[PDB]
RNA sequence: GCAGUCAAGCGACAUUGCUAUGUCGGCUCUUCCUAUCAUACCGAAGCAGAAUUCGGUAAGCGUUGGAUUGUUCACCCACUAAUAGGGAACGUGAGCUGGGUUUAGACCGUCGUGAGACAGGUUAGUACCCUACUGAU
RNA sequence: AUAACGAGAUUCCCACUGUCCCUAUCUA
RNA sequence: UUCAUCUAGACAGCCGGACGGUGGCCAUGGAAGUCGGAAUCCGCUAAGGAGUGUGUAACAACUCACCGGCCGAAUGAACUA
């Protein structure tokens, strides 16, 4: 806590001592992963990941340029009311408009 | 402190992380053959359970976030010099608005599918609906990434209390304020001579006479939102100002300025059990301050309720003092006997 | 087990399962208690929790002082009035089951005790063993 | 479809491409008859404020530097496609990165510059030892009441590069022994090149050289060589 | 004063007994507890790892002195044994067939003056009062029934609960002919007796026991 | 969604303002799927600790007791590591329950001259054959 | 044109109880 | 399939240069090629962008575009099925 530790630390102690090679083997290895993910990932977790590279791609491209019938009642044989302000008696409706 | 906060995604993360969910736990396969009851219950449901999805995210943001009006005068102006406090109620009113539009949706949607009479109509009023919660996340991307940067800094920030017994380090930078909070408690604090070392109000505790005590470094002054942060701090917390000026030439502004400032500060100060030190005294001997410029020195003794400390960085009696500058203040604002039941004297067995 | 308990809990016969009553034992005023849940049991299909001497239940008081009825609080069992497995080799029970209300920190509401106080519930909780002026 | 990914930027820098080779052979042939006397120079290795001082430290001039294959055609690889009279010669002896310093003034002059022209430069020396403690900017080489500890951001690159078993508590740098960089009089690593270079110790210095001279009236090389 | 905890418990006075001449600890958990009273004791005193009625409240199912130590019905003949094999013949351990077994919270006792809780009769007190050889009155703490937990005695002084009042501090200073000051143990707790241990040349209490309370313990105890 | 916005291709990505007329439900039982709630193992997150978010494989196990709906609609209390979503004729009437739906009697409201009907609310109601499985000659 | 009374319809309190926690045993 | 550099030297790799006015004008407490706004030129080059990023509170340093050499024969970009 109290003000950026995590920085001050940083300074004070510095990353690991193995931290920023390993940070480039990532890095270097970030093509291959992309390349076996488009393979792999399969289901619908395979078309997000396509969208998200074709999106990518459609960044570059753009940074390229740098410079009814109802029954009622207790029966179902009384097919009589339809349905699609003072609402008419539901006796004397024929047509319901519902709310 | 606020680290309770776990954490408020991006609008488009959001949006992902919500969807996901809500395709993942509610059920995905349906049939045309199905009953037209079936269809509508499934895609009600999946309304709704994709409106409370939304709906909890935005309550943990809402609940979670303290709202800056009006906590407390201290922590309030700290908040608002550090986050734009109009800024910070607008965001949270945007969230909240966004919040109800998704809470309209979700209840409009879910009467209108009722009444569907086809799969296909069913799947449209669905498709329509998650849309519109999703529109209404993607509105909110701004307000989202600012509270992610807000919710970042605040969970780090020094917690204090405002009423309790303490002493805030004050002067002009470069005159060594940092060493004395690095000596007098527990705190990793730099020591660098530039005038800007202290880029916060850092705190370190301590204890006197069994009293909880914790020291206040002020980032500096010379308005900035910097400076501005310790000048709302001293105006508002009832701790005792410990005003450190440099004697040595190691500092560029000249004597007469550190004077001159303190004066101007002096309305704030006044009232708050204010000491003044004298620092850097190892490599100046402030014998050699001549009466020619001892009138700055008597200036400020013109004030009854200030005196000079001369310390190296007395490094303890400094403390002591001001602990008990501070408890004169405090005190006026705040066993049983034997007998003996005989003349005879029983002693302990040890 | 909850917070207060200083040891591991004996395998004892269920005495108090949901809804049962049991006589308070406290100065606090209240004067039954009605168990709602039992605390720490792992709910299982068909299976009402029950608790047992030393344990921690959450009651509401049904009789005495008005202004603790309502409310639900932590409780522990003092009595169980079942027979119980003690390692000592006895099948003992007591004549009537009850209860005492106290924090979740294991703080007694009551300042005492009143009545014999189970030896498996004053050893895991110390300061029922406190406030308790009789023990087994 | 497996092949190397390019870390190509948008720069707001690009190639200049063979125009620019042969414009300068052109000028370059020009040169060769505009003035009278020609000079086959060495500077494998200068700054460039040492070249534009150069530039500017004498009278009306112009110094011609390129590419070695480029200086080759203008002034031609063999006798019979020479341009002038015996400029295969010349040509011939241009081994490293070469300019040429076009003038007429006097063909001693120019060589008792080039004697006379002296400047500090890297190793590319006396032994060095870092001291024992806290290693300041310049290593040592001046008291430390004076220099400044090095900077924490820099370890990395002393760690992973330089060799140095430095480690990091209060991390003002520090080391737990003297190292040794440079020995005595021997030719330094890149290694040690790029950690006498980091130090600021500039200990070696430079002066220009010449294998060759010639006359648009002598009709031959001038086979002076100095340095 | 010394600060130390139970495995968990920070009530001292729960799982151990301490006195001018002799001390007992519970034995479940581990020998860190021990190791505690072992670093300000050492081997002046005997430390007896004896358990009663099978329990580790042992500090608040016994009550005793110097000159005597009093165990329940509970008790087993083993423990009676051990702690008569354990400790030396200047200390007598007296069977209390009392109907209140908690003879640690019922009595509340000083190698000169000791408390009883009311209800303990006459035969008990008399027992009492010739195996400790002190003087045993009936009283309470502002109507705190359990003298054992809700105060500390010793020859130096005591400390009873907060709640207890002026006329009652007074009179029970008048009675136990110590000074006696009011206050809490273990960051705030009421339950004095049964919080911390005390004797003439150590008092003992758990880790959140405050500096104040650190302070007031060691004033009024006269340890420092 | 409406009405626009520019433009790699032949209009993708990004971009401008607002915005229930059905009867299914529950007790027991076995099995299966992962779109993983909990448990195992890991990566990224202002992970200083603690606590927490997301993401990757992984279905063995666990996924409850209660106020309360006949209910289709569906809301709360508490325990627990958590109390995740689904299928097997939305399994399970010669398994049970008929709970609700639905005969013959009867009561109240509307209409109908009338008999009657409901927009409606209430009451009471009739395996001993083959195979599979579990055991066993 | 509202008392008593009821194999009338529904709600609640004391006792109670294997309906249940959780089932087990016996007799023809 | 088409461009684009190629034995007067294509790409990988190695190392050296990557400059002065200028720490360009504003805001600054610091912001010097890099927290930011409008800009983005002059002098010399084989080349060097009022500097592509890393970066110490500024610097600095590292490093990208670009250029020089050694490495010595095709390489690099897009598109098509
Ligand atoms: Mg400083």
């Amino acid at each position: 806590p109290q003000n950026d530790y995590i920085e001050r630390h940083i300074k004070q102690h510095g990353k690991r001592l193995d931290h920023e090679e390993r940070k480039r083997k990532r890095e270097a290895r970030e093509s291959h992963k992309i390349s076996e993910r488009a393979q792999k990932l399969t289901g619908w977790k395979g078309k997000q990941f396509a969208k998200k590279r074709y999106a990518e791609k459609v960044s570059m491209r753009k940074k390229i340029k740098a410079h009814k019938v109802i029954k009622t009642g207790k029966s179902r044989s009384k097919s009589w009311k339809r349905m699609i302000f003072t609402r008419r008696p539901v006796k004397m409706e024929r047509i319901i408009r519902p709310s | 402190s606020w680290k309770d906060i776990p954490t408020v995604a991006p609008a488009n993360d959001l949006l992902d992380i919500v969807l996901n969910r809500t395709q993942r736990k509610t059920p995905t396969v349906i049939r045309p053959g199905f009953k037209i009851t079936r269809i509508r219950a499934f895609y009600m449901r999946k309304v709704k359970y994709t409106g409370e999805g939304f709906v909890e995210k935005f309550e943990d943001i809402l609940k979670g976030f303290p709202n800056i009006n009006d906590v407390h005068p201290f922590h309030r102006d700290l908040m608002d010099t550090l986050y734009e406090k109009n800024h910070y109620k607008i965001s949270l009113a945007a969230i909240s608005r966004a919040k109800s539009l998704v809470e309209q949706v979700a209840r409009d949607y879910v009467r209108l599918l009722k009444f569907g009479q086809s799969l296909f109509q069913c799947k449209q009023l669905k498709r329509a609906a998650l849309g519109r919660m999703a529109t209404i996340v993607k509105k909110l991307r701004d307000p989202l990434a600012y509270l992610e940067q807000v919710r970042q800094h605040i969970g780090r920030l020094p917690s204090i209390d405002p009423n309790t017994r303490t002493l805030l380090i004050c002067g002009y930078p470069n005159v060594g304020k940092s060493s004395f909070l690095r000596c007098i408690t527990k705190s990793d604090v730099d020591v660098q001579p530039y005038a800007f070392t202290t880029k916060s109000l850092y705190v370190g505790h301590f204890d006197y006479k069994y009293l909880r005590f914790q020291a206040i470094d002020t980032p500096g002054i010379l308005m900035n939102n910097i400076e501005m942060q310790s000048i709302y701090a001293i105006a508002h917390l009832r701790s005792c100002v410990l005003y450190f000026m440099d004697l040595s030439e190691q500092c560029g502004f000249t004597i007469e300025a550190q004077v001159k400032l303190f004066h101007s500060i002096k309305p704030l100060f006044a009232n708050k059990s204010v000491m003044v030190v004298i620092n850097k005294t190892d490599i100046i001997r402030p014998e050699d301050l001549d009466e020619e410029r001892a009138q700055l020195l008597e200036s400020v003794k013109e004030v009854p309720g200030v005196e000079i400390m001369t310390s190296s960085c007395n490094v303890m009696e400094v403390r002591n003092k001001a602990c008990e500058k501070l408890l004169a203040s405090r005190i006026e604002n705040k066993v049983a006997q034997p007998q003996a039941r005989d003349d005879v004297k029983r002693t302990p067995f040890i | 087990s909850g917070n207060g308990a200083q040891g591991t809990k004996f395998r004892i016969s269920l005495g108090l399962p949901v809804g049962a009553i049991m006589n308070c034992a406290d100065n606090s005023g209240a004067r039954n208690l009605y168990i709602i849940a039992v605390k720490g049991s792992g709910s299982r299909l068909n299976r009402l929790p029950a608790a047992s001497l030393g344990d921690m239940v959450m009651a509401t008081v049904k009789k005495g002082k008005p202004e603790l009825r309502k409310k639900v609080m932590p409780a522990i069992v003092v009595r169980q009035a079942k027979s119980w497995r003690r390692r000592d080799g006895v099948f003992l029970y007591f004549e009537d089951n009850a209860g005492v209300i106290a924090n979740p920190k294991g703080e007694m509401k009551g300042s005492a005790i009143t009545g014999p106080v189970g030896k498996e519930c004053a050893d895991l909780w110390p300061r029922v063993a406190s406030n308790s002026g009789v023990v087994v | 479809r497996s092949k190397r990914s390019k870390l190509v930027t948008l720069a707001q820098t690009d190639k200049k491409g063979r125009e620019n080779k042969e414009r300068i052979f052109d000028e370059v042939r020009e040169a060769l008859d505009t003035y009278r006397y020609v000079w086959v120079l060495h500077l494998d290795d200068v700054r460039t404020p040492v070249l534009q001082e150069i530039r500017t430290s004498w009278a009306g001039s112009k110094l011609i530097m390129g590419k070695r294959k480029v200086l080759q055609k203008a002034l031609g690889e063999k006798r019979e496609e020479e341009y002038k009279e015996n400029l295969y010669q010349l040509s011939k002896l241009c081994s490293g990165v070469t300019g040429l310093l076009f003038t007429d003034e006097d063909v001693n002059t120019v060589k008792e510059y080039f004697k006379s022209y002296v400047r500090s430069d890297y190793s590319r020396p006396l032994t060095f030892t870092i001291p024992e403690g806290i290693v300041y900017s310049r290593g040592g080489q001046i008291p430390a009441e004076e220099d400044v500890p090095m900077i924490h951001s820099l370890e990395p690159t002393m760690r992973n590069k330089f060799e140095i078993p430095t480690k990091i508590k209060a991390g003002k740098i520090t080391i737990d022994s003297p190292y040794l960089v440079c020995t005595e009089g021997e030719k330094l690593d890149v290694r040690q090149a790029l950690i006498l270079k980091q130090f600021g110790i500039a200990a070696s210095e430079f002066k220009v050289k010449v294998s060759a001279y010639y006359d648009n009236d002598s009709s031959t090389v001038e086979s002076t060589n100095i340095n | 004063a010394t600060r130390t905890q139970f495995e968990n418990s920070n009530e001292i006075g729960v799982f151990s007994k301490l006195t001018n001449t002799y001390c007992l600890v519970a034995v479940g958990g581990s020998e860190n507890f021990y190791s505690a009273f072992e670093a300000e004791l050492g081997d002046a005193i005997p430390i007896v790892h004896t358990t009663i009625a099978g329990t580790r409240i042992i500090g608040r199912m016994t009550a005793g002195n110097r000159r005597g130590l009093l165990v329940p019905t509970q008790t087993t003949d083993q423990e009676l044994q051990h702690l008569r094999n354990s400790l030396p013949d200047s200390v007598k351990i007296q069977r209390v067939e009392e109907r209140l077994s908690a003879l640690g919270n019922v009595i509340c006792c000083n190698d000169y003056v000791a408390l009883v809780h009311p209800d303990i009769d006459r035969e008990t007190e008399e027992l009492i009062s010739d195996v400790l050889g002190v003087e045993v009155f009936r009283q309470t703490i502002s109507g705190n029934i359990l003298v054992g937990s809700y105060c500390s005695l010793s020859n130096q002084g005591g400390l009873v609960h907060p709640q207890t009042s002026v006329q009652d501090q007074e009179e029970l200073s008048s009675l136990l002919q110590v000074p006696l000051v009011a206050g809490t143990v273990n960051r705030g707790s009421s339950v004095v007796g049964a919080g911390m241990v005390v004797n003439d040349y150590l008092a003992v209490t758990g880790l959140d026991t405050t500096a104040p309370e650190l302070s007031v313990i060691e004033s009024i105890f006269r340890l420092q």
